């Protein structure tokens, strides 16, 4: 580690240059990851916001649960205690001056809404502010929702189902606009099911509940493809590139080898140096990630946890160390006389 | 007295595309403690090639080289613990200071660098007060003696010096070869020293002259 | 150019390694570009498929045209000759065994459909094969479309509007399912408008017609952000990285400078070499792009033209040449004695 | 006869962190055509520093250096057209062959490389048939003479040779300095040649001895 750490003292300019390249790539991952995780929540942010533990569906013939084909009968609702019935519909919303199709979620009156969304379920419809502005309506107006006249009870913030903002209505209203005697589409369990379900019922955890959203499956393919190519290419770009960088030391490694440096000494020196520079690069790249990302998450959907900033960061940190290992190995492999020859 | 180094019937052959070049041909060299053996010969006669296998920088293409008291060790560990190299070119590491050029050999040999040992050896080769210099701030001959001082930093039993006075004026080159033989005598070293300055043979006990890769009769 | 081209002869291994890094980055761009251009056509592929030149909307008060609020009256249709009325609705499709919300487009009977889609407009509904399988229906069955019973006339391939596959129906049917006397939502012009529109009409070219789709504007933000960060980061990663690469020649450039090489000679040599290696890297990176991309465009939406494969390719080719220019300049800037000093 | 090169009252001062080092102090050198001036002095006395400004590798920190018949030219164009360098270290480009080490100077000087000129100059420095060698397949002295041959490849009026025989045996080093003076005489060259082999002064018309950066009285 003796030579390794002073190579940095002696040309901080070129080590800043190299840390930039690592930070730039870490930054590319963290924003592209958070930008596509944002696109994913265009289908799922509403149900996650409600934070259910398990969620009961309804099927026939043991099929896959589908949000478009599940209904909770009123007797079904009285059975499962500690449960809240949720209605999910997509329907036409129509004001005097404009219209749209939007997602309508229905809960029993007085249900506290997730803090991601305004306040409490009231009688009538709670519109996202952006949908209210689009329709040019305020609290008090009338709209047509699913062919039915509904009163705008107030505005709230936006959560999403199947790429539309969600309008929040009381179960009786949701029944009216979706034309059904059912009290909901699923039942939200906030603790964990203590009772077992029948042959046509199916309990699912929140992860699998998205498998039941059609807009989700038919695009989850496209998002995984992006996150796949991004990491695969990044990995190879990073590995290949730490090799090209470490190779610029072949000659001083060759000289140390000639004097008697063991390959362990040389590899420790090499990744000791690489560990320091890569640490800086990913730390700042992930730093500028969170700040830039938090800064932009008001105008563009940008979801990003902490396994998605530090997950990539250490991913690059070790991928870079193997790239450095590749280089040091291809020099120490050879008798030192040849390594001293490949240098001028 | 057993030899420190035995080069028994050694050769080096390089490929020259279609043909091949025989850099060294059937070398037989054996050196005992306290000996300083000079090596003379024209440019390209095989002098550095002989030291390259003497120093385990490469294995010979035919024949064997044995450092005894280090049999049962790989080439790398042999160089680290028993051999000191004065390369033909200075071969200084770009980012270290003259002082650290010596210190790093302590580091690779797994002991805490001895800071005072280094400035003494630097002073002996006529470089007192230059320990802080970087390679760019050193002259061709100053670099060469940093190279030299680095070879004496350990406790080898075999010293291989490759034209260590090429870049030195008459007065300093003589002090360097007095330095080299003195340590040879004091520590019972086996030293081979290539030189083009044949006046320096006076400080050598024997010498090997070479032409076209072969040792000649002496 | 003398030294430059034989540096390649003398270490083809390290030049393959460097071309890989360029190709890997070009490949990253070409697939991520084509994967997001695919996500864009989830809203737009249907209307593009119909290939209109201009498209007439209807507004009130000179507003922005909206697909959700435009209607073409039957008199409006007889006015503009050479025009075809297109109805666009989102509604609930319901079979015996399942349901969904989907886009329904309406054209006059017998209208040839774009070859991207099956055959001709027939009376009834033409379902995409995937929607038909989802609903478990075939040609001949009945479905409920917008509360109305409609006969499945046959299946076709999939084009998209607002993230749903498009069901194709005759104008009379589209009128029935969308509950309107209007004959369409817009009028498609395949040549170019020769007549002028009124105060509440608005003519738009196909580009602007997407501004009228709500699902498009509210996500066009997220896709531009991705294509922005990808190119910005890529540019900087490429520039910074050709500098680190060219810098490995500082010393031989220093020696040529000392002997008398003009800076023009040195820069020509440097980008001559760089031009060759970058050309290889982007050519293969864009090559593996089109093949890998064409190979995957059956399971994942992947749209990609030729300005989106060769647009990026030359983008990297010149960005890399400036990176090489940066390096050669920072060596030739200095008196050659100092450059020979910074080398050992 | 006007001088080819005038070093009029020149100095080089480097910063040594807090302090400063005066590598060269008030050099006054003037050389006329057909002169071969040797430069003697101990390792670190300023010999290469004097050639570095003589060769426009750096501008002096005080005083001026003028190559006449090249006034009105920048440093770079002056080196290219009028100066030939034999660097202390061989300074060979890593990917070229010995033959191409010469040819590339033709390339940078904007004329079609003369393939036959190069193998003649390579033969003159005793390297016939080695034109295809890469730097790795050359010995320390063989590299040095490729360095030497490269300096004679152009048509300079100023030749700067920096210890060009350091890596040469007694017999070859003498032929190199006969080679250097012969071209000096035949082409009316101004040549300065640093050497530690003071026997070689016999081939020099004058010599400058130096100590601590200053020229001494001779
Ligand atoms: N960049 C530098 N910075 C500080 N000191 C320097 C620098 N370059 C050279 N020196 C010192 O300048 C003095 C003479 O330099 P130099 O001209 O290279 O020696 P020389 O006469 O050529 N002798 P030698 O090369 O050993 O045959 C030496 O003492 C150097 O330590
Ligand atoms: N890798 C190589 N491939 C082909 N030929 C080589 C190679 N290395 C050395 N040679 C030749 O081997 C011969 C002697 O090599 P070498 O031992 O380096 O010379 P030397 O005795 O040290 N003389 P010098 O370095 O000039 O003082 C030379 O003719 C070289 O051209
Ligand atoms: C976009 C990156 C631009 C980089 C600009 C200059 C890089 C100079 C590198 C300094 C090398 C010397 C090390 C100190
Ligand atoms: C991670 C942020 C990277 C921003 C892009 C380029 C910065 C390059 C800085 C190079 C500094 C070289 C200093 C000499
Ligand atoms: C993922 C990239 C792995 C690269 C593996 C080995 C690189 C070796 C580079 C060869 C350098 C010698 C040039 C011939
Ligand atoms: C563009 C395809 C890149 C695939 C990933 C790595 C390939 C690296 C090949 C290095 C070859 C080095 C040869 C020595
Ligand atoms: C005495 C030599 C010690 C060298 C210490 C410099 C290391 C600085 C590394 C900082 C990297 C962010
Ligand atoms: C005689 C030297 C000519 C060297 C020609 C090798 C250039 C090959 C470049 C191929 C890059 C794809
Ligand atoms: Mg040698
Ligand atoms: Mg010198």
């Amino acid at each position: 580690m003796f030579l390794g750490i002073r190579d940095i003292r002696a040309a901080a300019g070129r080590f800043a240059l190299i840390a930039s390249v690592v930070g730039l790539i870490t930054l590319l991952i963290v924003m592209l990851t958070g930008l596509t995780q944002g696109l994913g929540k265009q289908n799922t942010s509403a149900i996650e916001a409600l934070a259910p533990h398990s969620v009961v569906f309804t099927t026939a013939g043991g099929s896959s649960p589908e949000f478009t084909s599940s209904e909770i009968s009123e007797q079904q609702a009285e059975r499962w205690k500690d449960s809240t019935p949720l209605g999910v519909s997509q329907t036409r919303i129509e004001s005097d001056q404009n219209a749209n199709t939007t997602a309508v979620m229905g809960l029993p009156e007085g249900t506290p809404l997730p803090d991601s969304v305004g306040g409490f379920i009231e009688q009538g419809a709670l519109l996202p502010a952006e949908l209210a502005d689009f329709l040019h309506v305020r609290a008090g107006d009338h709209i047509t929702l699913g062919g039915a006249t509904v009163t705008v009870a107030g505005t709230v913030k936006t959560e999403n189902y199947s790429h539309t903002p969600v309008v929040w209505v009381d179960t009786a209203t949701w029944q009216l606009v979706s034309h059904t005697k059912a009290v909901g589409t699923v039942l939200l369990l906030n603790q964990e099911p203590t009772i077992q379900p029948q042959d046509n019922e199916v309990v699912t955890d929140l992860k699998g509940a998205f498998q039941a959203m059609p807009a989700y499956k038919s695009e989850r393919s496209s998002l995984l493809s992006m996150q796949a190519f991004l990491y695969i290419i990044s990995a190879l770009v990073t590995v290949a590139f730490l090799t090209v960088w470490t190779l610029q030391r072949t000659r001083d490694i060759a000289v140390l080898a000639a004097l008697g440096a063991s390959k362990r000494y040389l590899l420790i020196d090499a990744l000791g140096q690489a560990a320091i520079i890569l640490a800086a690069g990913v730390a700042l790249g992930a730093g500028i990630g969170a700040l830039l990302g938090w800064l932009i998450a008001g105008s563009v959907p940008f979801s990003l946890g902490w396994v998605s900033v530090l997950g990539p960061a250490l991913g690059i940190w070790l991928l870079g160390l193997i790239g450095a290992t590749i280089a040091v190995r291809n020099v120490t492999k050879v008798d030192p006389q040849i390594a001293l020859g490949a240098t001028a | 007295a057993a030899p420190v180094l035995s080069i028994t019937n050694a050769s080096v052959v390089y490929p020259d595309g279609i043909s091949t070049v025989t850099a060294l041909d059937s070398a037989n060299v054996e050196i005992f403690p306290g000996e300083l053996v000079a090596i003379v010969g024209e440019s390209g006669s095989g002098k550095s090639t002989l030291l390259s296998i003497a120093g385990f920088l490469q294995e010979p293409t035919s024949g064997t080289v044995t450092l005894h008291g280090a049999e049962g060790l790989d080439a790398t560990s042999t160089r680290r613990e028993h051999i000191g190299f004065v390369f033909q070119q200075p071969n200084l590491l770009g980012s270290l200071t003259a002082r650290e050029q010596l210190l790093i050999t302590d580091h690779l040999r797994g002991i805490k660098p001895r800071k005072d040992r280094a400035d003494e050896l630097l002073a002996r080769v006529g470089l007192k007060g230059l320990g802080g210099r970087r390679v760019a701030q050193l002259s061709g001959g100053q670099r060469q003696r940093v190279n030299i001082a680095r070879a004496l930093m350990g406790n080898p039993q075999l010293l291989l010096a490759d034209e260590p006075t090429s870049a030195l004026d008459a007065r300093l080159s003589k002090e360097i070869v007095e330095l080299l033989r003195d340590v040879t005598k004091e520590f019972a070293l086996a030293t081979l020293m290539v030189t083009h300055d044949r006046s320096q043979l006076a400080y050598a006990d024997r010498f090997v002259e070479m032409a076209d890769g072969k040792a000649l009769q002496t």
